[PDB]
RNA sequence: GCCCGUCGCUAGUACCGAUUGAAUGGCUUAGUGAGGCCUCAGGAUCUGCUUAGAGAAGGGGGCAACUCCAUCUCAGAGCGGA
RNA sequence: GGACUUUUACUUUGAAAAAAUUAGAGUGUUCAAAGCAGGCGUAUUGCUCGAAUAUAUUAGCAUGGAAUAAUAGAAUAGGACG
RNA sequence: UAUCUGGUUGAUCCUGCCAGUAGUCAUAUGCUUGUCUCAAAGAUUAAGCCAUGCAUGUCUAAGUAUAAGCAAUUUAUACAGUGAAACUGCGAAUGGCUCAUUAAAUCAGUUAUCGUUUAUUUGAUAGUUCCUUUACUACAUGGUAUAACUGUGGUAAUUCUAGAGCUAAUACAUGCUUAAAAUCUCGACCCUUUGGAAGAGAUGUAUUUAUUAGAUAAAAAAUCAAUGUCUUCGGACUCUUUGAUGAUUCAUAAUAACUUUUCGAAUCGCAUGGCCUUGUGCUGGCGAUGGUUCAUUCAAAUUUCUGCCCUAUCAACUUUCGAUGGUAGGAUAGUGGCCUACCAUGGUUUCAACGGGUAACGGGGAAUAAGGGUUCGAUUCCGGAGAGGGAGCCUGAGAAACGGCUACCA
């Protein structure tokens, strides 16, 4: 008898299972911004699945509705806050159309690596984690 | 279920208490007395979690049986006692002066008042009747029975009150254009001088209010805090004056104020 | 072992349903009952033990019994009861009058004394006293807060007539 | 439904100290007594003219109406002094998103001071339990008949 | 042990009900006090919340009124005679509300052979102006002044004499008497 | 070419079936009826209030006459309680 | 305050409305799941934002609407107003 | 976050199901297993069974202390510090667990008490107690009977207890009291009028009963019976007083009485002071426990409207032994067929009664993501039910209690 610690999972797996393609796409992803699960790929693009979700339920709704406005502004600003969406673009027909890559580009990973100081993402790694 | 329940739970507990899920498993469970259980304020979570006054609750026990603390006039001894709407909380030491009121959230705020205005207390007069001996008297939403008052004192009037004494020293009545501070519903803590009464015979009278910022709505007569004329109160409300500013006016008020 | 219990008759054992104040059953619990065994009240050879009282004293002293005398531990702590086992009237001063026991502290030889409860004290003619002040007080309050109220509606119906003759 | 008789039980009828004092040379023989139910139902005429007595009457009884007030159809009367009546309305099933048509009976006591048939729409309101099942009591007869005589003979 | 729900009975449609939880004290009944004549004998009852009930096995004077006339006597009550719920009661001359009893009829004598001086059936000086402003304030009544001739008044009951421990009336009269006299006699 | 039915082997499932077959659970007639509760009684003991005697106390205030309250102690008697 | 009121369905807005869940805002638990924290200096004797909003539907109450669909009305005139 | 793929033919295009595919706050199990945080867990089967231990007891300056208890000191020759045992008081009805029964029951949103109980908390509330009423009733305070204890005992055995000897109270059982005023009844006298009167009793609260006030829907009169205040003695009465609700016989008050008479402080702790007619007179400070009636608050009990899974291989059900209604009582805290008595024949049903099944507690909810749906909820919160099965009950404010008792079955 305590409040339910609560929690929700992270990530969306592939409906379907063996897509060569898709397949190809996700290794080249993982081996450019040195990720080593096919689910540090598939907890990204899930948490774009639901951001681009509210958007377009957000995109329904009537133009300067109290809701839209709101949390529309308050999804841009904190996309843009972190840096993954243009400043131009700033108005959230552009955050339903995003990708996967935009959101990948934004990694302490990833930048550790883009400003030198590791000249190789796996440096980016190992150095990270290593204090 | 054979008797009468003495403990409360989390999640029990009147949200407007704001206690936090974990850290333990139950909540105190307010004792009986001049406000109701599901809206009060008893004194552990007051000097514990508004005041931060005491960490634990064996320390809010130490300070209470110190008499440090005194309500509406007497001292009071009980870790969670039924404190509520328009009372007194006096630190006599510290020398501080409480008088506990709503939010505009709804909520029960913090509100440091003056050594005078401690003196005194505003009671809804919830009946009005004949007792033995021919004695009328008026009875308040904190259990207060006054008795002598003045036949114009009618049901949903509200009235100024001695404490130093009992007896009621002033009253206003319910009438149409009249300061109303709203306790129960969503619109709790909105504070709008009257329009105009909805009876309905045989169920909950309406009551159509609008602030001082020209906006409208309506609660219970239950839900309906008689307390002054248009812009004369007759205590200290506190900031915000329950105005109830949207979302948006919120989003900007709090992220304007931002310049260090 | 199985005890005796005044009137039930029956030279057997049975077995009643007992409750507080009685014989042969001190209960747990406020409102508590056990249905327990019993002797009877008559005498057989089933008998382990006899328990006998006397009254008239015979021809013969018996040694370990008409022969000593042994005192009865304690002594009178209420008020009349003391003046009831010396014969006072309500004069003689009770104070000095009850039982002291002395005892020991190995060298420092101690007395001790009851608690004459029920005592009449000048603490408690206080109390009486402010028993009658307050009710007295308290009622001519009464009266003066009433008679106050009377004015209030009496020059309430001035003021009605004062209304009524604006008109 | 009562009619006739009135002073026919093993016990006396009447209302509960509303003496009538025989030293006195009444008019009237028995003094009545009887109140307005409330919420504006016309506490009719045929209640303090008649004699009857009826304690569950909601005009000269002892029984007070407050909570619901209901309309309903009345379908029976084959019961002394109360009746019963169908309400009904439709109701909504979200999967088809439409309605099916529905019913209850409830049990309702009537005072002598409503003379009803079957047919007549009624307006009852909501008592203390007064019997096993009767809630309600009846207030308003929003009717008549239904043209029982322009159903006459011939020219 | 006597249980006042409505969990046994069966529905409004006949159908059958179950056990839902078993029996709670606090819809309990308790047996008839069924109080009868002669020799007050009262038990307490320990009802619910603290608070007695009184009940009154045996009971033999009750305090009996004169609706039409301002006063009240106590008197030993005489018999049961009447009684609409069941005849029983009558036999065996059980009290309950609304009980047709007799009672001694001499108390309301003394007082009205008194306070009017006239004397039924069949010298002070206030006195005397007192029994002279009081006439055609006097004629009583036909049927009540033959039961006083009779020594024996019929009255009704009005207390709950197993609930309250009393055995409380008012005397019988006009259309009432008339009532109980008539079905009295049909009866005889 | 396909393919149908009896017949024959192996294995599995269900069905009918003497035994008025068996078991479990839930209601229930009739008969029997523990126990607490209520009530009429009972009276192991154990005191009340009233009536009177005998031995002494304490004085409402007198020279003899006169007289209340409480308290203990046994032959003996009327009206209730535990 | 008196005197009376044809019955409904739909729809609007709103009152009444637990928290935890869920959608969601704020906040950089080092991330995140979470949590309802925390953030400012004179970090020597305090300053201070918070702890939102949304859903909550069937029923019941309250309120605007008068389309769509019903329901009742005057024909042996026992009609309508005065 | 609106997808399909394989398998019927020689080939084809359909219908169609099988298989593949994905997730499961969905269990299990196998293989493997390094770090952080987080952390469900004897539900399903069998509400089957249980060894041992523990899970309810509790004290303030302030009810009871002659421990033959410890401490001694610090004023205490009645008590006083501290304090075992015990008494008294309160609690043990919360909590925690489980989900067996339960299908209009529970539960839910929504009403009801003008239909009841209520420990406590908080706010109010009490001058009335005696008696033929001067030779008075303890009020400066009335009664014993009990544990513990001491001592004598019994049983193989238990939170078994007996006989004897003491003694406490905020236990048990009693029992005094306080101003004034008024209104009611009687009424000794005196005197004839139009009539008046010394003074005698009664009148706290509660209980029970009968009667009465409690107005108001706009305004005026004559007369019968009583009968109130003021005479400018034909006469007048003028001002006249009223609560709450949609709604009452409501609150509230008055009259005649009723009652094995409810309550109306025989309690406790810290201080000790004023004040003269110097009585240990007469008063008096703070605050504790109580106490009747009212209000509040925590509750409870019933209760209105609407909503439940599959089933016709369940179509009629309901009164044997209440089924639906009426009158009266009895019972209850209180309404009510809750029960009894008499009286009647009613109540539900194709708009699915009634019956059956549920591997059925109801909800807040969970899972599955076009939507509409479909499946699930034993399980952290709310509500309910139970404690192996039933039934019965004592105590109490509150239980049909089970870490309470009594009986039956096991
Ligand atoms: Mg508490
Ligand atoms: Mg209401
Ligand atoms: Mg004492
Ligand atoms: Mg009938
Ligand atoms: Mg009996
Ligand atoms: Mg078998
Ligand atoms: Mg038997
Ligand atoms: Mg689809
Ligand atoms: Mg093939
Ligand atoms: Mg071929
Ligand atoms: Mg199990
Ligand atoms: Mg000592
Ligand atoms: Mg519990
Ligand atoms: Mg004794
Ligand atoms: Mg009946
Ligand atoms: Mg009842
Ligand atoms: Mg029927
Ligand atoms: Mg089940
Ligand atoms: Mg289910
Ligand atoms: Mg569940
Ligand atoms: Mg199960
Ligand atoms: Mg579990
Ligand atoms: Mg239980
Ligand atoms: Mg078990
Ligand atoms: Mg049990
Ligand atoms: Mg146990
Ligand atoms: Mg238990
Ligand atoms: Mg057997």
């Amino acid at each position: 008898p305590r409040a339910p610690r609560t929690y929700s999972k992270t990530y969306s797996t592939p409906k379907r299972p063996y897509e060569s393609s898709r397949l190809d796409a996700e290794l080249k992803l993982a081996g450019e911004f040195g990720l080593k699960n096919k689910k540090e790929i598939y907890r990204i693009s899930f948490q774009l699945s639901k951001i681009r979700r509210a958007a377009r339920d957000l995109l329904t709704r009537d133009e300067k509705d109290p809701k839209r406005l709101f949390e529309g502004n308050a999804l841009i600003r904190r996309l843009v806050r972190v840096g993954v969406l243009s400043e131009d673009k700033k108005k959230l027909d552009y955050v339903l159309a995003l990708k996967v890559e935009d959101f990948l580009e934004r990694r302490l990973q990833t930048q550790v690596y883009k400003l030198g100081l590791a000249k190789s993402v796996h440096h980016a790694r190992v150095l990270i984690t290593q204090r | 279920a054979r008797g009468p329940k003495k403990h409360l739970k989390r999640l029990a507990a009147p949200h407007h208490w704001l206690l936090d899920k974990l850290s333990g498993c139950y909540a105190p469970r307010p004792s009986a007395g001049p406000h109701k259980l599901r809206e009060s304020l008893p004194l552990i979570v007051f000097l514990r979690n508004r005041l931060k006054y005491a960490l634990n609750g064996r320390e809010v026990k130490a300070i209470l049986m110190q008499r440090h603390v005194k309500v509406d006039g007497k001292v009071r001894t009980d870790t969670t006692y039924p404190a509520g709407f328009m009372d007194v909380i006096t630190l006599d030491a510290t020398n501080e002066n409480f008088r506990l009121v709503y939010d505009v959230k709804g909520r029960f705020a913090v509100h440091r008042i003056t050594d005078e205005e401690a003196s005194y207390k505003l009671g809804k007069v919830k009946k009005v009747q004949l007792g033995k001996k021919g004695v009328p008297y008026v009875v308040t939403h904190d259990g207060r029975t006054i008795r002598y008052p003045d036949p114009n004192i009618k049901v949903n009037d509200t009235v100024k009150i001695d404490l130093a004494s009992g007896k009621i020293t002033d009253f206003i009545k319910f009438d149409a254009g009249k300061l109303v501070y709203v306790t129960g519903g969503r619109n709790l803590g909105r504070i709008g001088t009257i329009v105009h009464k909805e009876r309905h015979d045989g169920g909950f009278d309406l009551v159509h209010i609008k602030d001082s910022l020209d906006n409208t709505f309506v609660t219970r007569l239950n839900n309906v805090f008689v307390i002054g004329e248009q812009g004369k109160p007759y205590i200290s409300l506190p900031k915000g004056k329950g105005i109830k500013l949207s979302i948006a006016e919120e989003r900007d008020r709090r992220r304007a104020q931002q310049g260090l | 072992g199985f005890p005796m219990k005044q009137g039930v008759l029956l030279p057997t054992r049975i077995k009643l349903l007992l409750t507080k104040n009685v014989s042969c059953y001190r209960p747990r619990r406020d409102g508590e009952r056990k249905r327990k065994s019993v002797r009877g009240a008559i005498v057989g050879p089933d008998l382990a033990v006899l328990a006998l009282v006397i009254v008239k004293k015979g021809e013969q002293e018996l040694e370990g019994l008409t022969d000593t005398t042994v005192p009865k531990r304690l002594g009178p702590k209420r008020a009349n009861n003391i003046r009831k086992f010396f014969g006072l009237s309500k004069e003689d001063d009770v104070r000095d009058f009850v039982i002291r026991r002395e005892v020991t502290k190995g060298e420092k030889t101690y007395t001790k004394a009851p608690k004459i409860q029920r005592l009449v004290t000048p603490q408690r003619l206080q109390r009486k006293r402010h028993q009658r002040a307050l009710k007295v007080r308290n009622a001519q309050a009464q009266r003066e807060a009433a008679a106050e109220y009377a004015q209030l509606l009496a020059k309430r119906l001035s003021e009605r007539k004062a209304e009524k003759a604006e008109i | 439904s009562t009619e006739l008789t009135v002073q026919s039980e093993r016990a006396f009828q009447k209302q509960p100290h509303i003496f009538n004092n025989p030293k006195v040379k009444t008019s009237k023989r028995t003094k009545r007594w009887y109140k307005n139910a409330g919420l504006g139902f016309k506490t009719p005429k045929t209640a303090i003219e008649g004699s009857y007595i009826d304690k569950k009457c909601p005009f000269t009884g002892l029984v007070s109406i407050r909570g619901k007030i209901l309309t309903g159809t009345v379908v029976s009367t084959k019961m002394h002094r109360t009746i019963v009546i169908r309400r009904a309305y439709l109701h909504y099933i979200p999967k088809y998103n439409r309605y099916e048509k529905r019913h209850k009976n409830v049990p309702v006591h009537v005072s002598p001071a409503f003379r009803v048939q079957v047919g007549d729409i009624v307006t009852v309101g909501q008592c203390r339990p007064i019997s096993k099942t009767v809630r309600f009591n009846v207030v308003k007869v929003s009717a008549a008949a239904g043209x029982x005589x322009x159903x006459x003979x011939x020219x | 042990g006597i249980s006042r729900d409505s969990r046994h009975k069966r529905s409004a449609t006949g159908a059958k009900r179950a056990q839902f939880r078993k029996k709670r004290k606090f819809e309990l009944g308790r047996q008839p006090a069924n109080t009868k004549i002669g020799a007050k004998r009262i038990h307490s009852v320990r009802t619910r919340g603290g608070n007695k009930k009184y009940r009154a096995l045996r009971i033999e004077t009750g305090n009996f009124s004169w609706a039409s006339e301002g006063i009240s006597k106590k008197t030993r009550i005489a018999g049961v005679v009447y009684h609409p719920s069941n005849n029983e009661l009558v036999r065996t001359n059980t009290l309950t509300k609304a009980a047709i009893v007799q009672i001694d009829a001499t108390p309301f004598r003394q007082w009205f052979e008194a306070h009017y001086g006239q004397t039924l059936g069949k010298k002070s000086k206030n006195a005397e102006r007192k029994w002279a402003a009081r006439a055609a304030s006097a004629k009583i009544e036909s049927s009540v002044e033959s039961q006083f001739s009779a020594g024996r008044l019929y009255a009704c009951i009005s207390s709950r004499p197993g609930q309250s421990g009393r055995c409380d009336g008012y005397i019988l009269e006009g259309e009432e008497l008339a009532f109980y006299l008539r079905r009295l006699t049909a009866k005889k």
